[PDB]
């Protein structure tokens, strides 16, 4: 798994932010979530 | 070499999947190199 | 890090653009062997790739 | 007699069989047992500080159990390395303070790691001030940019 | 014989130094590692990524801890902790001997 | 074979991703591609005080 994750597209490591949020002040501010598809509990 | 009997019993009944390990650990660690040979860092492919 | 496109990555000796998959299959797939940075082996792109 | 004939009959053949096999092996195991000697003092505290953070690098990449946690802050990156001088050694040899061993456990009390430079053509030691990149600006058509490309930036 | 108890232990990440052998059928779902991105833009990563190794590493870090912020919580000044080679009473360092 | 060959590099290769101020892994992002390219400036990964031989 961790061979096909990243290295095979190029030079670069493959990454899927599913859920981003800001952090600031000291407030964290979601922004992006995804509730179902490929990052779901398993 | 009884406790040696089981620890090679336990890694006999496994050798298949070392040899499993070896070949598929031996055929990926270059092109994961690959990509945090650029500069004092790694690439990312943030597609989100 | 801050900069975009300062290291270019390499695509040339990894699979074809072609042959990215989506994102919405999680099947895995046989990984392909003999994939490295295939550039001329100087330049100081990927200087402590594979190739050296 | 019977016995020794027998005996020395298949003792004999295993014998010749696997004999300069184990003296060519022993012959070889030199180096590797020199080496091995050499880093030995390494060797318990690298396996106990990896026991001690395999359930907090599990956790981390498990805790959510559909994702992995990150802390993303945005910085500024060093020069890539340049052709002849940052060729990859590997001529690596001992440890912190000149000799093998660990640091001593990275609580928050003593949390930076003392950097390692070891003999192998590319370090970021001198990296102890903000300088604006050699490569400032890069044109990837005629492959011409601006700044000198160094090893000491 | 020192480090034979922990060895079972180390093999789940001794041999993957940066991945946990346990939860990775889960986090990668094939071809694309998952992650959660937490852009943290407090005046702490602010001074410790940029200003870090000048003369104004202490311009907004006192800003930060002058306010409700806890130095626990903050990520460490490098500036005034100690570290395993320069900490009081010499090198700090295990050697098994 | 590929294993010994090709690890060594790699942990060095790790090992000098690591910034100690920042700690961490530093991970840039990144037609194949824009035709420019820019690097503002570089940060202060380490300290006089942070760098012990080997």
């Amino acid at each position: 798994i961790i061979g096909r994750a990243g290295g095979i597209y190029g030079d670069f490591f493959n990454f899927y932010a599913c859920d981003l949020t800001l952090k600031l002040n000291v407030r964290t501010v979601r922004i992006t979530t995804q509730p179902s598809g490929r990052c779901t509990p398993k | 070499l009884e406790q040696l009997r089981t620890v090679s019993d336990v890694l006999n009944e496994r050798k298949q999947d070392l040899a499993d390990i070896l070949t598929v650990a031996g055929k990926f660690i270059t092109s994961l190199a690959e990509a945090l040979a650029s500069g004092p860092y790694f690439k990312v492919m943030l597609v989100n | 890090g801050l900069g975009i496109n300062a290291p270019p990555p390499c695509l040339t000796g990894f699979l074809p653009a072609s042959q990215w998959r989506s994102p919405a299959d999680t099947r895995t797939e046989p990984l392909p062997s003999g994939l490295y940075c295939k550039i001329p082996k100087d330049a100081p792109n990927a200087v402590r790739g594979a190739r050296n | 007699l019977v016995a020794a004939v027998g005996f020395g009959n298949t003792g004999g053949d295993i014998f010749e069989r696997g004999g300069p096999y184990l003296v060519r092996g022993a012959q070889d195991l030199l180096p590797t047992s020199a080496l091995l000697d050499e880093y030995s003092p390494a060797l318990f505290c690298t396996i106990r500080n990896y026991h001690d953070a395999a359930p907090k690098l599990a956790g981390a990449l498990g805790g959510n159990g559909y994702s992995l946690l990150t802390n993303s802050l945005v910085v500024g990156v060093g020069n890539p390395y340049v052709y002849p001088d940052n060729l990859p050694r590997v001529n690596a040899k001992g440890g912190p303070e000149g000799r093998p061993g660990c640091w001593q456990p990275i609580t928050r009390d003593l949390w930076p790691f003392p950097y390692l430079v070891m003999d192998t053509g590319a370090s970021i030691a001198p990296y102890n001030h903000f300088e604006l990149g050699q490569p400032m600006f890069a044109e990837y058509v005629w492959g011409r940019q601006v700044g000198e490309n160094t090893i000491n930036p | 014989g020192r480090a034979a108890p922990y060895l079972v232990g180390a093999l789940k990440l001794i041999l993957t130094v940066p991945f946990n052998i346990d939860n990775i059928p889960k986090a990668i779902r094939g071809d694309y590692i998952n992650v959660s991105l937490k852009l943290d833009l407090t005046l702490s990563s602010v001074d410790n990524a940029f200003l870090s190794g000048t003369g104004v590493s202490g311009m907004l870090r006192a800003l930060e801890q002058a306010w409700g912020r806890d130095p626990a919580t903050m990520i460490p000044d490098v500036r005034f902790t100690p570290n395993p080679h320069d900490a009081p009473g010499g090198p700090l360092v295990e050697r098994g001997e | 074979e590929t294993g010994l060959h090709a690890y060594p590099n790699l942990a060095a290769n790790v090992l000098n991703i690591n910034s100690p101020n920042q700690g961490g892994i530093i991970g840039l992002p990144v037609f194949n591609y824009l035709p420019f390219g820019m690097n503002l400036a570089s940060t202060a990964m380490t300290l006089p005080k942070q760098i012990a031989y080997s």
